[PDB]
């Protein structure tokens, strides 16, 4: 059976000594030493520790010099880290080190020969101690007070974001609030240790998203000193000080200090295994007709949609044991065994027993190819009755019986002493059939329960002495707010009342004109004959309450209002239209700058990203999200009516925007709104280069790459105007073609090639071996090494783009003899923080523009639809000049002032208007913090949180501390909404932050912070909240499948479930919403578990299920994901 | 402890269990006798591929892989209070195992052995050296006497058989009239120049006037190698001694034409070939 | 700067955005030492200074300089 | 076989060969790194660039013409 260890063919020696490469191999199965590493897990995978190539590459060079570790007091420095390794949970993954005795450099490849990590590393000949110093302020009498960040609160934020660092590596036991100083636990391992340093670098406040190193600048690391730094607590483990000084950009450790380690931002990928299940949570009747009569499209003989589960559902609570055994008789046909295997395993708690009986073998073969995986018991049986038991299904096209045809059939069931318990009338004469054959009654108990003492628990403890009362039936005659049907699933499965047949009865008239509920009469027999489970009324139907899937469509709206960002970094199929913030609100502040688009031109950058060879890592500006990024050029007409054609420092790709003073121009009566759409980017971009930051002067040469291009265009005109040497240099014949036509003043002499590096001979040639007085690079590796050569004395390299800035590739420094200067040129980092300098740019362009000097590009013009497509056709680099977005035909002939009527297909994203309040109980709770967060994000200026005894913990204080250096109005409050005179005290309080436009509550303890609660705030809420947008609740799948040991926990859940399903009917906000299992920081963890037979969604997940939610009809939702 | 043993030494302890019990007697029945072992074993080629990081490395590989333990190893896990035992000369080796123990049998000492033959193929450089001495056959084959011998071609086996006094053999394949070995004097040829002179001499020395009779022969079993100058002078010698008699003497073949020459396993891999065929 | 090795590499660091680097010393020049390409990022312009350049060929630019001197 | 491509090379120090004796240079070569280095047998740097096999080794750059007679 086991394989064991056959030394290799490439295992002995093969070539001579060498005291300067080594191979390692690191195998990650429970049973190596080098299983320690299975805790530096990130995103789900496990990467090899950035900190471990360090310890690699450390290792080897006391190697190489005959010495341990512990001797080799080590310096890195410009180390980069290229890619990382993903360890495979078995098998073994190599790293190869090698090591440049003289050059100090040295480098680390993997398996595959590929570029690990590279820099430089030696012996540290003087090491000096001071250089670890630990130092403070002063003294602080601030302990007992303080909040510092405990171990578990660290590790809790970081896996929030992504780092699932494990045990092994959970190395940072407290920590200053702001991540500054703190206490590093030892090891006895330099691999975690150090990423432990890496830990509170990243644990900046208010940093978010997922960041791995990237370059390190001058680590260094002394043994000697590290054994004398450190001391043991009285836990009598290890650890030593750690501080981090942003400013500064150092982190320091016990005897290894970092300078200068840059990380950058990495992309998340979701793993489609956990994809939650939605379902909706709609009223149904038992008495369903016409149904149907609105699908536009065998198809029709089958009938598959909902109804079907509507009563498979019912019949599956109806057994006191999660456990089914399901038959089915003609079957080859009639083809049920590929839908219920479905329709079952759809739930969390099922264990099916399925059986597929025909006539014939032969029907029975299509089934081994499917049956096989759907794992039933198949037969042989024939409609004579012989049987070779829960429920039977069967498609003709006191358990159950499921039946399909196409008032005869009506009595077809009174002879077999079946009652109907659910009919579907289909509109095109399909009609379902359910039938439950009933075993004769016993002591049928009764007890309502709608007093709110909650009398009649003492009244149920009692009725599970009763040895078999059979029927026992729980009622609410009162409150249209009764919590049973969640009361029931929970004791319905809890072992006293497993075999209770525990039904139910409840009265929710949802309209005052819809009343009819009387006992004890007519219909508390025809409900007790159907014996159904639970039995609920609305209005005048009689059916039970049951989960259907969700409808699943990304709920879009009809808006004047969005703007376009790729749903995921790096592929284009995801590009789609989001509803823009404009279209939840615009307060008068923003307002008089709103301006609506006719073109929006993509640029460089826009492309770039979207695809996902620049980071946004390298994007100036501050951002609130890092998402919605693109678009910066477009032209339209402001709320003057005016005409104009602007930049806009991101979110340009839209239907509407918020101009920038410093950065719109009025558009020329002579200009289309299209070609004026092609302007801005382009030449701001080319003047900020050659005049601005270069000072190009009259009869100078300058060589301008890509002149074929939107950027080499405009350069190209500019430097013409103050009549230069022009070379540029073009990919196609063709775009020799244009350029020579379109600029008649430039020679053959002018054109070289761009697909190469011929371009420096060329440019060599024609100066003289001179050179060139500017070069306008945008260019590759080799070619901008190549540029930097065509300098001529005194010259200047004009860098533009940033492929090779961004990866901090090298320069030659002696180019700098030539007395040459190097500009390193980003509008962006201008633009937007619109500074003296900028405005100077603009005023070029002004100035430019009135002399001809400036002029419209050539558009390829896509419309607002083939939006995808106008980024691949950009992508490669096939056109000459702009690549433009139409949004509106433009307005025509005789001067037309305008009033645009913008119908747009748009994809809904919660967005808060910056004027409302928001209101979250529980709202310091480790999912109330996130909520709070995520609705800040969202563009929340005003919260409300709510606690009992307000801010306790340091991460508490941390949030919300920041929340208000980022501007935001934070009130945390000590009220409670289960009095009348609370709740109207909190949403008094939010008031005073601006109109209450949304109430999320999460307080939990029972029926106080849930029923009574929810209850009040409806009411206050009504009375005095007109400007309401959301209304939610937090439920729990306790009160779905039920748990045993919270039946108090279900009834308080259910209730607010009902008020939901109230103010929905009434045309008001309200949603009530089922958890599953909560994962990163629910009651649960305080995330590989199983708590009612699913997984902790990770709270990453639950915000984005909101965001569906929040924008639904329906007024209950449920939420979980599934166990196996 | 088991993931540093030498191949070699791990279907040993195989083969020599599945040797024991193929002669119908219990492995067991053995423990604590004054029974031995002797291994032809020119080869321990894991030993040093586990013995060259010396971070990595462990020190217990050497209880697996140190050629004493080939036999030692053997010896412990049966329970053989006797010899234990591994010899080296190359080629030779198993074969001379074989005659080793056959003669501890013999005159008291012991009463039963195994006799063990290992050669494993790891590292390439060895090859790399046969072949600048031009021992190994670029055509990699051991074409058996045939003249289009270039050399010999490695191959690898571990090969192991049970003696024993009849008086305690369930089962018989044979049974052995003589065995000796000499050794090639000096040859003004070079060290690598197979002595057929000698070999002719090793070869009378156990019959004639010193046993059994050259004319009861019926087979011999050359070593075979294919070597160019090797064949020839081996062939001779063995007419040149075997061959004072009439009829079709000695059918003569090698195993090392069918399979290679395992080297120092030769002599027993040879010696199975012929034990499989008379049955 | 007008400074040595790692002391050159420090002050290219204590760059503010936008800032400009003036560089005098040539022996880091002169060995052509490698620049780390990614300081211009932060929109830095890096400037090769040799006064000899001007001096004798006394063009505008030098005229400029020595009228700031007068 | 091996048409090869250097870059940036620099020369260092160059070597001494004394009229009799040995003098030992090695090479270090770091194949994903592109990279390369030479010392002498005091651990000295000597030489450092970029090596590679050339891909596609272009005949036409070898061409000795210019059109002026």
């Amino acid at each position: 059976s086991q394989a064991w260890d056959v030394p290799s063919a490439a295992d002995f020696p093969s070539g001579s000594s060498c005291s300067s490469v080594a191979v390692y191999k690191f195998d990650v199965s429970p049973e190596s030493p080098d299983h320690y590493l299975v805790d530096h897990c990130i995103d789900g995978r496990v990467l090899f520790p950035g900190t471990g190539y360090l310890w690699l590459t450390w290792k080897t060079l006391a190697r190489a010099l005959s010495q341990n570790l512990e001797e080799t007091p080590v310096v890195f420095e410009d180390v980069t880290l290229h890619q990382a390794t993903i360890l495979p949970k078995t098998g073994t993954v190599s790293l190869e080190v090698r090591l440049l005795e003289a050059s100090h450099a040295f480098e680390v490849s993997d398996s595959n020969g590929s570029l690990i990590a590279s820099g430089k590393v030696y012996q540290w000949e003087s090491p000096d101690p001071k250089l670890f110093d630990t130092r403070a302020a002063v003294d602080p009498a601030d302990s007992t007070a303080e909040f510092r960040l405990s171990q578990g609160d660290v590790y809790k934020d970081l896996r929030l974001r992504g780092y699932d660092y494990g045990p092994f590596f959970q190395l940072v036991l407290e920590s200053d609030l702001e991540g500054n100083r703190g206490r590093l636990q030892w090891n006895d391992s330099w691999v975690s240790f150090l990423d432990a340093m890496l830990h509170m670098s990243i644990l900046a406040p208010g940093q978010l998203g997922l960041y791995l190193p990237t370059r390190f600048t001058s680590i260094r690391i002394d043994p000697v000193t590290h054994r004398q730094k450190l001391y043991t607590l009285q836990d009598t483990t290890q650890a030593a000080d750690v501080v981090v000084d942003r400013n500064l950009n150092t982190v320091v450790a016990g005897g290894a200090l970092f300078l200068g380690a840059h990380s950058s931002v990495a992309p998340r990928r979701p793993q489609e295994h956990l994809k939650p299940i939605l379902e909706k949570f709609c009223f149904t009747p038992h008495v369903e007709s016409g149904c149907l009569a609105g699908n536009t499209a065998l198809l029709s003989g089958l009938l598959d949609a909902p109804a079907l589960k509507a009563c498979v559902d019912t019949a599956l609570e109806n057994m006191a044991s999660p456990k089914m055994k399901v038959v089915e008789v003609l079957a080859g046909d009639g083809q049920l065994y590929s839908r219920i295997p479905a329709l079952l395993n759809t739930q969390p708690v099922m264990d099916l027993d399925y059986t597929a009986t025909d006539r014939n073998p032969q029907a029975l073969e299509a089934a081994q190819a499917k049956l096989e995986q759907l794992h039933v018991t198949q037969g042989q049986w024939d409609p004579a009755n012989p049987a070779p038991a829960d429920l039977l299904v069967c498609n003709c096209a006191g358990g159950f019986l499921l039946l399909h045809t196409l008032d005869q059939w009506e009595s077809l069931f009174a002879g077999a002493s079946l009652h109907l318990v659910a009919l579907k009338r289909s509109f095109y004469g399909s009609v379902l059939f359910l039938c439950r054959q009933q075993t004769p009654q016993d002591s049928p108990v009764f007890l309502s329960v709608e007093d709110t003492s909650f009398r009649w628990v003492d009244s149920l403890k009692d009725i599970l002495a009763d040895a078999s009362s059979r029927p026992v039936w729980l009622m609410a005659v009162g409150c249209s707010t009764s919590g049973v049907v969640g009361m029931v699933n929970c004791l319905r499965k809890e072992p006293g009342g497993h075999r209770i047949r525990c039904v139910l009865v409840s009265n929710l008239s949802s309209t005052s004109p819809a009343p009819e509920m009387h006992p004890s009469s007519s219909e508390l027999q025809k409900v007790l004959q159907g014996d159904l489970v639970m039995n609920v009324y609305r209005d005048g139907a009689w059916g039970a309450f049951r989960h259907f899937p969700l409808e699943q469509d990304r709920p879009e709206k009809q808006t004047e209002h969005a703007f376009v960002n790729v749903l995921s970094r790096g592929d284009l199929s995801s590009i789609r239209w989001v509803c823009s913030p404009l279209h939840y609100a615009l307060p008068a502040s923003c307002q008089d700058r709103l301006c609506s688009v006719y073109y929006t031109s993509l640029n460089f950058r826009d492309v770039m990203l979207a695809t996902g060879k620049l980071s946004p890592d390298s994007i100036p500006g501050k951002w609130l999200t890092r998402d919605c990024m693109l678009g910066m050029e477009f032209s339209g007409r402001d709320a003057s009516g005016r005409r104009v054609m602007g930049m806009v420092p991101a979110e340009g790709l839209a239907t509407s925007v918020l101009l920038l003073q410093h950065a719109t121009w009025e558009v020329p009566s002579t200009w289309t709104l299209e070609e004026a759409a092609s302007v801005p980017i382009v030449y701001t971009t080319a003047y900020y280069s050659l005049v601005v930051r270069g000072r190009m002067q009259p009869g100078e040469s300058v060589l301008i790459h890509s002149g074929s291009g939107g950027v080499g265009q405009a350069a190209i005109a500019i430097a013409l105007s103050r009549g230069c040497r022009v070379f540029t240099t073009v990919g196609s014949a063709e775009k020799r073609a244009y350029l020579q036509a379109r600029f008649p003043q430039l020679d053959e002499t002018c054109f070289a090639n761009s697909r190469d590096t011929s371009f420096e001979q060329h440019v060599l040639r024609h100066t003289a071996g001179k050179g060139v007085d500017l070069v306008l690079n945008s260019l590759a590796e080799e070619k901008l090494q190549a540029s930097v050569r065509c300098l001529a004395q005194h010259g200047r390299f004009l860098e533009i783009g940033k492929f090779d800035l961004s990866n901090n590739h090298a320069l030659g420094m002696a180019v700098f003899l030539k007395n040459v200067t190097f500009h390193g040129i980003l509008l962006d980092s201008l633009f937007e923080e619109g500074g003296a300098t900028w405005q100077e740019v603009s005023e070029l362009l002004k100035a430019g523009i009135q002399e001809g000097v400036v002029q419209p590009l050539k558009c390829t013009v896509f419309p607002r639809t083939k939006v995808e497509a106008a980024f691949r056709y950009m992508a490669q680099g096939k056109h000459i000049g702009k690549v433009v977005i139409q949004v509106r035909e433009e307005e025509q002939g005789p001067a037309p002032r305008g009033l645009p009527p913008i119908a747009l297909t748009g994809l809904s994203k919660t967005f808060c208007p910056p004027h409302k309040s928001y209101v979250i109980t529980g709202g310091l709770g480790g999912f109330g913090l996130q909520l709070a967060q995520w609705l800040r994000l969202r563009g929340a200026q005003k919260l409300v949180l709510t606690s009992r005894s307000g801010i306790r913990t340091g991460y508490q204080a941390r949030q919300v501390r920041e929340w208000r250096r980022q501007g935001v109005q934070v009130l945390v409050s000590t009220s409670n909404a289960s009095s009348l005179d609370g709740a109207r005290s909190l949403i008094t309080e939010a008031t005073q932050l601006g109109p209450v436009g949304g109430v999320f509550n999460l307080a939990m303890v029972v029926s106080k912070p849930k029923y009574s609660g929810t209850a009040n705030l409806d009411r206050v809420t009504r009375e005095a909240c007109p400007e309401l947008d959301y209304f939610v609740i937090f439920s729990s799948v306790s009160c779905g499948r039920g748990n045993a040991g919270q039946a108090n926990y279900g009834f308080a859940n259910s209730a607010m479930e009902r008020i939901c399903e109230k103010r929905r009917h009434d045309g008001l906000p309200g949603l009530a919403v089922q958890w599953g299992a909560i994962g990163d920081v629910g009651v649960v963890l305080e995330n590989d578990t199983v708590i009612g037979g699913t997984l902790p969604q990770r709270i990453a997940s639950c915000l984005e299920v909101l965001d569906l939610f929040l924008s639904q009809p329906h007024p209950v939702l449920s939420s979980f994901v599934l166990a196996e | 402890q088991a993931n540093t043993m030498d191949p070699q030494l791990r279907m040993l302890l195989e083969v020599t269990y599945e040797a024991i019990v193929d002669g119908g007697i219990n492995p067991a029945s053995l423990r604590g006798t004054s029974t031995g072992v002797w291994v032809g074993v020119s080869s321990s080629d894991a030993s040093e591929a586990l013995s060259r990081d010396p971070e990595t490395l462990v020190g217990y590989s050497m209880i697996g892989c140190q050629r004493a333990m080939m036999a030692n190893r053997l010896s412990f896990f049966f329970d053989f209070k006797g010899p234990s035992i591994t010899i080296d000369t190359a080629c030779s080796s198993s074969l001379l195992a074989l005659q080793s123990a056959y003669q501890a049998i013999r005159g008291g000492e012991c009463s039963a052995a195994v006799v063990g033959g290992l050669n494993v193929l790891l590292k390439p450089n060895s090859s790399l050296q046969f072949m600048k001495l031009g021992m190994l056959s670029q055509d990699g084959t051991c074409r058996s006497f045939d003249a289009e011998g270039t050399g010999y071609c490695r191959a690898e086996a571990v090969v192991a058989v049970l003696l024993t006094k009849k008086s305690l053999a369930r089962r018989v394949y044979a049974t052995i009239l003589n065995a000796g070995t000499n050794t090639d004097g000096s040859k003004e040829q070079g060290v690598t120049f197979p002595s057929g002179d000698v070999q002719e001499q090793l070869i009378r020395s156990l019959y004639a006037p010193a046993g059994p009779d050259p004319e009861s022969l019926e087979y011999i079993e050359a070593h075979g190698t294919g070597t160019k100058v090797g064949d020839p002078q081996e062939l001779n010698g063995i007419v040149n001694a075997l061959c004072a008699t009439r009829r079709e003497p000695l059918l003569i073949g090698s195993t090392k034409s069918n399979m290679g020459h395992p080297e120092p396993a030769s002599g027993v891999a040879a010696l199975i070939k012929v034990l499989l065929s008379l049955e």
